[PDB]
């Protein structure tokens, strides 16, 4: 849950990988989640596949954006009813 | 009009016209604005006097429009000094105003804030035994006030002290307190740095 | 069908005692301890505020100890929101009675008023029953100090000397070997003082926790003084009594 | 036809403890957490708003109200029991004292006023406890400063420094050293804002901060000029300009 | 068809420098015949005193229902009642009812425990308020009192004096009124005590 | 847990209320009934089931009529019917003495699915056991809604309830397919004699009792009365024919 | 008791004196007849004496509640309708006679309100037993787009006819302005055209001149 | 009526045409001997498309187009668009028992796209009826004799506001109760027109 | 006991299930509805599924006018949807009777979700199975939309979505807003909202929509309204030919 940890392990993963000069990854770690070292991984791939299938072949900040919505949305619990809290 | 024109002046080098423009000088933030513009000029040309007598009556004159706005204003002016060379005893006579000022309204967040400047400015200058003795108070008081990202602070720069002052065995004592005090925070990256 | 849902506190058990205030009785012993001891010269009464930290208010803050009538003080012990609403109602009763009568209510009526209100709960209208007891202290021309107690089921007797709360039991023990007849005000105060250091479950007496209330007569007759005992006052009693 | 729930649901359990009143602090204790504390001359409440979704405005939430412009109210409870809780103690409280005494209760009076309420409703057959913890902090000329925490139980206790919510454990085990006698509201701002840097999860701005203040009687607000009897409400919240600016001061 | 001024009744208040003085007759007469002398119209509730002129039922029963609402207020804030809350509270009571209400002319007199600066104010049947800074009087003989108190009241009066210029101003009109006399009361209210005095009148 | 259907305020794990299931389930055990909008008007038709032949022939109704302009036909709990149809009564009589505008078919739809709705929400009162077709003609045209009991309430062109209420609502698309363009009461009263044949095939095991109502404005103009006379027995005879 | 209002361009203003009078005497020389019921409504009332603090204090609680709770100003329009229901449910009982004035972000308004329930609405009113001889003078001297000063010295010119031409009208003059752009300021003892004379004599007594029969100290404080 | 309360009074009156209905009154307000308000507004906006107009006691008929309001908001927010009849009945039945206190005389007038434009009048009892033209108030008791005579069937807007002023001035001038501007409203297909009029003109024929 | 879950009381995790169980009741008609706020005006969109051939198109629909300015659109089983429709009126009637002008929205969704909160406090109730877009324009403060629960929570949106694909929804717009960093459509005319919400609409559904799969509510200044079949074709073919 520490944003030192979730930064170095991203910048970790991105740099095997084709980030472009103009993405950021401080913008998708703006918000504090219970991420685990491994999905934190599996959303930089599915990022990838989503720039292969739009054809590029460099991950764009666009698609970075979008996998963070489509692997992590929730854990249910009791987020999804807002006036407990 | 004002500012567009104090910006001009600033591009043509004849900023001193910017000055009065300035001292002329939603409202509120354009007054703060304003005398922040005018700090960055008088670091700009580095008259140290001048921005001796600029801070801290900037400061009292802070007192009268915006109120809220004085830490942050006072803090970037500070920091903005340390761009300035050669101002060894201007910023310490600065920050002993400011101190001077925390006192008199009670701020104890900024008095403790601003002494371990002070007490950085009497480290660059080397004055190691009344930069030693403030620090000693800072860490009397921090210690009971627990206050561990300060803590860490003060213990670097004591450990700093002792090491000019060669007692290598006070500084790795020093150090090791802050080590012991870093590693329970979210100490930022530039003390973990150092 | 409004049914599964009940839980029908006023019911009889198989061996015949009710229920709801056999908990209440339990819930008692889980509040802060009072005491209450029965003076020649006046009436002392103390008690143990629970949950005490740093960032209590000490200044002013009164939460065992109520006020009903400028002669006539109760102490709480139990649930204080439920107690709240008990203490309006004397209030409102002792008020009304001075309205009916203009003269001093006796005691003995308000422990009535209240006995009755807890009773009715205890009785009808299937609602739980208040879960505090209370300690009452008064003076009249009537049978001089009194000091009652009271208890969710509605019952009152009389007492020289009790505690009701935590260690109730070991509190009793402990004032019943040093009680005597013969008091004055001061002597009560200390017997009052060590039992409950010798029953807190904490191990210093610190004055933030501790109050106090006390009636006393002097040159004035007829009217005795109800002074309850700020901390200034209170950490001077640590001293004479020899816990400090 | 009517209510056929006469019955109290709150019961005894054996073991001696009200179910529905234990059950209350546990939903109590998990959500939003806010602090309150108290300075010389004045007291700062805060707490922050937890923007649920992005689309959302925060601005018309109001986390924190006015119950009168002397006394304010913090929760960190369910929302919409908070809301029905502030709308009926401003009723009492103005059925109570505005409309016989003629002017604004002082906070002691007013604390149990609405605590009335919630040990009604444990008590009260039919209704559940309220699911909200309330910090109410006022000001009046006799008894000077004064914040109060109410639990759903209806217990009220007077406190110097207070937080509730899921950091509650952590801001209240920091706050003893922090919190000295003598203490300045700019001193009082300062820590609350330090004291919840951490207990914030989300984005840190002036927007996801609500935080109040009751001071001097200033008379910019006051809405008239003429009477030298009343300078104004003490009652004052920051907006996300105003908290942008302190916030940096850390 | 009158009933307020059936049983008669005066009242007299003063300001001066931290003083107030009130004053008050002891008589109650029946419409043409006189019962007692010892009846008393003004009340101690704390530090501020009430006085109440007109039907003597009325007088005994909003002096109860008021000694009920600021015990009632004591008990709850722990201290007495300013007289500025006392004054409110006063005439928010008269406004309960308006199709019998009481007939009085109710006078609240009392000192601020804080800023300690005299204050006084009076009331009417229904309960309109009242606050003059220089006096309120009322009764079935306020004409009386009215003239006279303007003739004779200075402004910052010494607190000895505010005696003497009640006791003109109350006993030369008192003689003017029927149902009033059977000597007087007069209470004077200090920071530090109250001065209670009474005064001689001749029996008629 | 378990008994999430004793009661009837309480949800289901799926959000589902269920003693109003169950009662919609108590609906389809009862008497077809079927309801055609026309253009000009509606057209009612009921199948009351002949029991043993001490019953009386054609005394016992199930068309009932509100005010003037508006027919109730209900199947199911045939009591439960009755009341909602004399409260819905009261509702118009009210509405006719305080505004003196015979009540729209709309509003008293709003006020039959309010009071519907009423008796599904606490946990003292059992919800309605009965559908209705109610429908009629009003100054803005005519108007065929169908109440359920879970209070939900449609504008049908045409509906059907009862035993054989699948079988009707499949005549009723194909009538409707016939005649896109619409369709006049004359014609529709036939169709709603054959309909009813139709549906009453699955209970052929008892015998059978028709009874139809229509509300118009080209012949009743807005008045609510059965069918007497030669009428039904041609409605009758050509719905025979083609079987 | 005489109170009037006038409505200019930017804002509104209202005026009246302050002589309280249950009759042929009066009970009290400087009084505030001017009633708030928020910082930006003021209501004057006229008639009976007795309702119109009552009635004020009432609307004035329920109006800061419902802007309260809808946590917005409050609106002149939605007091002018509680006051007329207010008295229209008593069934002409109260004698009540109030004058409204108000703004707010739809503008500014200016209305009144009579006993048994009746409502009125004009640039310029007067209410009350006394409003006739400033009502004429407003009715001579009042015109289209009048400034701020204009307005006041209206306002001042009918007061002073009211209370030179009436009993119950007089001593000082007390003005409450409402302003659209800044905040509404109030004015206290604006014309004070009665000043009490010095005595010819002090009346003065010497120590000890009225006997007294007896004397006690009774005692306040425990 | 009581004594010392505030009537109306005055004259209203609401001729039906061709495209729709034009409804008068005047703006004079007198209290008994005294003229209160002489710029007030007799005409109430129950509905955009209906009309209503007071006489009688001030308060009373104040009242009573407040609860009509709500009532016509309720039903045209739940069941429907009003109408004429409507509007008519629900001022009978707010006025019918309550006629001890309520003691009101009131002319709704409405048009509409199907009935064209109706005027139902309310007397003191609390009757309703239909009429192409209706008069009310103490000030209306004397131009019987002209408007019945000069009264014509689906004029035009022209010729019914000719007639109105026509009608009006003996209004104004043969009683003071009723003075002040004329105030006009016109109800049409093409939507509801405010018209005032002027002392200095009606007056000079 | 086991009883917790059957009514509304508090939880070993201090949960209240019923009111957790009342949000999946709202989504048994699967309707998607979003609403954006521009610059002037409010438009609210939402999907028009008609299950029979035997409905009438007119009468079945998700949106009520609560009155002349107010506009609401409601999620979940329709009867408790018209309960509430009912409510909101009736109250917006009696704020207007009392305080003599118009309310704005929030006051009513302030009020709406203060009735859900004493429907859920009070056990003999049960909570409302619905969820209220409140759509309106308020010149005191602006356009604005206004969402309530079953529980009372309600807050204003800067664009609401619902149905089940609620989500997905939200985060199509979500992007667009965060890119344009703006709080509202910057379009001016009524006309391009309605098109800009509509293209959103399909982009996140993935559907292409005719005259009858879609119902449009439009609140422009002091004015609020449903556009007719017709309409929406028109505007559907301006999209389809622009882009």
């Amino acid at each position: 849950r520490d944003r030192r940890e979730r930064r170095l392990i991203f910048g970790t993963i991105a740099s095997k990988m084709s980030l472009a000069p103009e993405a950021d990854l401080d913008s998708l770690i703006i918000r504090n989640d219970s991420l685990s070292g491994a999905v934190i991984a599996a959303i930089m791939q599915e990022a990838g596949l989503r720039a292969v299938r739009k054809n590029r072949y460099v991950i764009l900040q666009s698609d970075l954006e979008e996998a963070y919505a489509t692997q992590v949305k929730t854990d249910n619990t009791v987020d999804k009813f807002d006036f407990y809290k | 009009s004002k500012l567009e024109e104090a910006r001009r002046l600033v591009n043509e080098k004849q900023y001193n016209e910017a000055e009065q423009v300035y001292l002329s000088l939603k409202r509120r933030n354009e007054q703060e604005t304003s005398i922040l513009e005018l700090g960055q000029l008088y670091v700009t040309m580095g008259a140290k006097d001048k921005l001796r007598e600029f801070i801290p009556h900037s400061t009292e004159y802070m007192m009268q429009f915006a109120k809220s706005k004085t830490v942050k204003v006072l803090k970037t002016l500070i920091e903005k000094f340390e761009q300035v060379p050669d101002s060894l005893d201007d910023q310490i006579f600065v920050c002993e105003k400011s101190i001077e000022f925390a006192k008199r309204e009670k701020r104890v967040f900024l008095k403790h804030s601003l002494s371990i400047k002070l007490a950085t400015l009497h480290y660059q200058k080397k004055q190691y035994k009344d930069s030693l003795a403030l620090i000693n108070d800072l860490l009397r008081e921090f210690k009971k006030l627990d206050d561990k990202p300060s803590l860490v602070d003060v213990h670097l720069l004591e450990s700093k002290v002792y090491h000019k002052l060669r007692n290598l065995a006070k500084s790795k004592a020093s150090l090791t307190a802050a080590r012991t005090a870093a590693n329970s925070i979210y100490c930022p990256t530039q003390t973990v740095a150092e | 069908g409004s049914r599964r849902y009940d839980s029908r506190t006023t019911i009889f058990s198989p061996e015949g005692r009710l229920y709801q205030v056999e908990y209440a009785l339990e819930s008692i012993s889980h509040a802060g301890t009072a005491i209450g001891i029965m003076a020649s010269d006046g009436i002392v009464l103390a008690a143990e505020r629970k949950v005490t930290s740093t960032l209590l208010e000490q200044d002013t803050s009164t939460e065992k100890l109520y006020k009903l009538n400028d002669k006539i003080a109760v102490a709480v012990a139990g649930l204080t929101a439920d107690a709240e609403i008990l203490i309006n109602t004397a209030r409102i009763h002792a008020q009304n009675y001075l309205k009916t009568y203009n003269e001093d209510i006796p005691v003995e009526i308000l422990v009535r008023r209240l006995s009755d209100i807890k009773q009715g709960y205890t009785q009808h209208g299937g609602l739980r029953p208040f879960g505090v007891s209370f300690i009452y202290a008064g003076y009249d021309d009537r049978y001089g100090y009194q000091l009652y107690t009271s208890n969710p089921s509605g019952n009152y007797t009389g007492w020289k000397a009790i505690s009701v709360g935590a260690n109730t039991s070991a509190a009793q023990t402990l004032l019943q070997m040093d009680y005597k007849d013969d008091m004055k005000v001061d002597d009560a105060i200390e017997l009052a003082l060590k039992t409950l250091s010798k029953t807190t479950d904490s191990s210093a007496l610190t004055y933030d926790r501790l109050e106090f209330a006390t009636i006393r007569k002097g040159a004035n007759d007829g009217e005795v003084y109800q002074k309850i005992f700020k901390p200034q006052e209170i950490k001077d009693i640590l001293v004479k009594t020899g816990i400090t | 036809m009517t209510d056929r729930y006469s019955f109290s649901l709150t019961t005894f359990s054996p073991s001696g403890k009200l179910g529905q009143i234990d059950y209350a602090l546990t939903a109590v204790k998990q959500g939003v957490t806010s602090l309150g504390i108290k300075a010389t001359n004045g007291v700062v409440i805060a707490t922050e708003k937890k923007s649920s979704s992005p689309l959302a405005m925060s601005e018309t939430l109001s986390k924190v109200s006015l119950l009168t412009p002397d006394i304010g109210a913090v929760y960190s409870g369910m929302g919409p029991d908070y809301r029905v809780l502030v709308d009926k103690s401003r009723k009492v409280a103005h059925t109570s004292y505005k409309r016989i005494y003629g002017e604004y209760p002082p906070t002691k009076l007013l604390v149990s006023e609405v605590a009335k309420i919630m040990q009604e409703a444990t008590q009260s057959g039919g209704v559940r406890p309220f699911g909200v913890s309330l910090l109410i902090a006022g000001h009046d000329e006799f008894n000077g400063f004064s914040l109060y925490q109410v639990d759903p139980s209806g217990s009220y206790f007077p406190w110097k420094a207070t937080a509730i919510g899921k950091g509650s454990v952590a801001a209240k085990t920091f706050l003893e050293k922090r919190w000295n006698d003598e203490l300045e509201l700019e001193d009082a701002i300062h820590i609350a804002l330090l004291t919840l840097k951490e207990s914030v999860e989300g984005e840190f701005n002036g927007d996801t901060i609500e935080l109040a203040i009751i001071g001097d009687e200033n008379p910019d607000l006051l809405g008239y000029t003429g009477i030298p009897t009343d300078k104004g409400p003490r009652f004052r919240k920051l907006t996300s300009q105003e908290i942008n600016d302190r916030l940096e001061a850390l | 068809s009158d009933p307020s001024s059936i049983n008669g009744g005066i009242v007299v208040a003063m300001t001066g420098k931290d003083c107030v003085a009130i004053a008050c007759d002891l008589r109650l007469g029946s419409q043409s015949l006189g019962v007692s002398n010892k009846f008393e119209k003004i009340f101690h509730y704390g530090h501020v005193f009430l006085g109440i002129t007109g039907l003597a039922t009325d007088v005994t029963t909003l002096n109860e229902m008021f000694r009920y609402k600021t015990n009632l207020y004591k008990l709850k804030e722990e201290r007495a009642i300013e007289p500025e809350t006392f004054t409110q509270l006063v005439s928010s009571s008269l406004y309960e009812r308006r199709f019998g209400p009481y007939f009085v002319g109710p006078v609240v007199a009392g000192i601020n425990s804080k800023s300690g600066k005299p204050f006084i104010a009076g009331f009417d049947l229904i309960g309109c308020i009242d606050e003059a800074k220089d006096f309120i009087v009322s009764g079935t003989a306020s004409d009386q009192l009215f003239g006279m108190c303007e003739s004779l009241y200075e402004p910052n009066l010494e607190p000895e004096d505010l005696f003497e210029t009640i006791s003109q101003a109350l006993l030369n009109a008192a003689d003017r009124d029927a149902l009033s006399g059977w000597g007087a009361v007069v209470y004077i209210i200090k920071k530090d005590e109250v001065v209670k005095r009474y005064l001689k009148m001749r029996q008629d | 847990g378990t008994g999430y259907d004793l009661s009837n305020s309480v949800f289901s794990p799926d959000g589902r209320n269920f003693q109003v299931e169950y009662a919609v389930k108590a609906v389809e055990n009862g008497t077809t009934s079927i309801g055609i909008k026309c253009n000009d008007g509606v057209v009612f038709a009921v199948e009351k089931l002949i029991t043993s032949k001490l019953l009386v022939p054609q005394k016992n109704v199930k068309i009932q009529v509100v005010d003037r302009h508006i027919g109730c036909v209900y199947s199911g709990l045939i009591p439960d019917g009755r009341h909602l149809v004399n409260r819905g009564r009261e509702e118009a009589a009210s509405f006719k003495k305080l505004y003196k505008t015979p009540i729209p078919i709309p509003a008293f739809a709003d006020r039959l699915g309010q009071y519907v709705q009423a008796h599904t929400l606490y946990n003292s009162v059992r919800p309605f056991g009965v559908s209705t077709i109610f429908g009629g003609v009003d100054k803005n045209g005519a108007h065929l809604y169908m109440l359920e009991p879970s209070g939900s309430y449609w504008g049908y062109k045409g509906a059907a309830t009862g035993k054989g209420r699948q079988s009707a609502k499949a005549e009723l698309e194909k009538l409707v397919d016939h005649h896109p363009e619409g369709l006049s009461a004359r014609e529709a009263v036939k169709q709603a004699a054959k309909i009813i044949y139709l549906a009453h095939e699955d209970n052929k095991e008892k015998d059978f009792e028709l009874e139809i109502s229509w509300c118009s404005l080209s012949e009743t103009n807005g008045l609510h009365k059965f069918v007497k006379g030669d009428l039904l027995q041609e409605a009758i005879d050509f719905a025979q024919k083609e079987i | 008791t005489t109170i009037v209002g006038v409505k200019f361009n930017n804002g509104v203003v209202i005026a009246a004196d302050t002589r309280s009078t249950q009759g042929p005497i009066v009970a009290d020389k400087n009084c505030a007849k001017l009633h708030r019921i928020s910082p930006k409504i003021w209501c004057a009332g006229a008639g009976t004496a007795a309702d119109t603090e009552a009635v004020t204090q009432l609307i004035g609680s329920n109006i800061e509640l419902h802007s309260l709770y809808t946590s917005r100003e409050p609106r002149v329009v939605s007091a002018l309708q509680m006051l007329k229901q207010h008295l229209f449910k008593y069934q002409g009982h109260i004698g009540a006679y109030l004058i409204v004035a108000g703004v707010d972000p739809t503008g500014s308004h200016l209305f009144s309100i009579h006993a048994h329930g009746s409502t009125d609405v004009g640039y310029y009113l007067s209410l009350g037993s006394g409003s006739l001889a400033a009502m004429a003078v407003l009715e001579s001297h009042w015109k289209q787009d009048l400034t701020k000063e204009e307005a006041i010295k209206l306002a001042s010119d009918a007061i002073q006819a009211g209370i030179w031409n009436d009993l119950g009208s007089g001593s000082n003059v007390d003005v409450c302005v409402m302003e659209i752009g800044k905040d509404a300021e109030y004015l206290r003892n604006y014309l004070t055209p009665n000043v009490r004379e010095e005595k010819q004599k002090s009346y003065k007594f010497p120590r000890g001149t009225t006997a007294v029969l007896k004397e006690s100290i009774v005692n306040i404080c425990d | 009526l009581k004594k010392g309360e505030v009537s109306l009074g005055t004259s209203i009156m609401a001729v039906t045409f061709k495209d729709g209905v034009i409804l008068g009154a005047d703006s004079r307000t007198t209290t008994g001997a005294y003229i209160a308000n002489r710029v007030t507004d007799k005409l109430t906006r129950v509905h955009d498309k209906i009309w209503c107009c007071r006489s009688g006691s001030a308060a009373d008929t104040q009242a009573i187009a407040d609860i009509v309001q709500y009532h016509l908001e309720l039903y045209t927010s739940q069941y429907g668009t009003p109408s004429t009849e409507t509007a008519a009945s629900v001022f009978k039945e707010l006025c019918y028992e309550n006629k001890d206190n309520l003691t009101a005389g009131i002319i709704v007038a409405g048009y509409d796209d199907k009935n064209k434009g109706e005027v139902y009048t309310i007397p003191l009892g609390g009757s309703v009826h239909k009429l192409p033209y209706a008069i009310a108030g103490s000030g209306s008791t004397f131009i019987y004799g002209y408007c019945d005579k000069n009264f014509r069937e689906n004029m035009s807007k022209e010729e019914t506001v000719d007639f109105i002023k026509h009608s009006l001035s003996q209004a104004i001038k043969w009683d003071g109760s009723s003075g002040g501007v004329i105030r006009m409203v016109v109800l049409t297909a093409a939507g509801v027109e405010r018209l005032i009029f002027y002392p200095d003109e009606y007056e000079q024929l | 006991a086991g009883y917790d879950r059957h009514i509304t009381i508090f939880s070993p995790e201090g949960r209240l299930y019923q009111v957790e169980y009342a949000f999946k009741a709202t989504n048994q008609t699967n309707i998607n509805s979003l609403a954006v706020r521009g610059k002037d005006c409010t438009v609210v969109i939402s999907q028009k599924k008609v299950p029979d051939k035997l409905l009438d198109p007119t009468t079945v629909s998700y949106i009520f006018c609560i009155s002349r300015t107010i506009g609401m659109v409601v999620n979940g089983p329709i009867p408790d949807a018209r309960n509430a429709a009912l409510r909101a009126k009736a109250e917006a009637a009696e704020f207007r009777y009392k305080y003599g002008y118009d309310m704005p929205c929030d006051v009513l969704a302030k009020r709406m979700a203060n009735l859900s909160q004493i429907y859920t406090q009070r056990a003999y109730m049960r909570p409302l199975g619905v969820i209220l877009t409140f759509v309106s324009v308020d010149e005191e403060l602006g356009p604005s939309i206004y969402k309530t629960d079953p529980a009372g929570y309600y807050v204003g949106y800067k664009a609401t979505a619902t149905g089940p694909k609620q989500q997905e929804i939200t985060t199509n717009l979500e992007n667009h807003f965060k890119k344009s960093k703006i709080d509202h459509i910057n379009e001016e005319s009524w006309e391009k909202v309605v098109e800009f919400a509509i293209t959103h609409m399909i982009d996140a559904l993935g559907t292409e929509f005719s005259k009858n799969d879609l119902e449009v509510g439009v609140a422009t200044k002091d004015k609020f309204f449903t556009l007719s079949a017709e309409n929406i074709e028109e505007r559907l073919v301006a999209i389809a030919e622009q882009d």
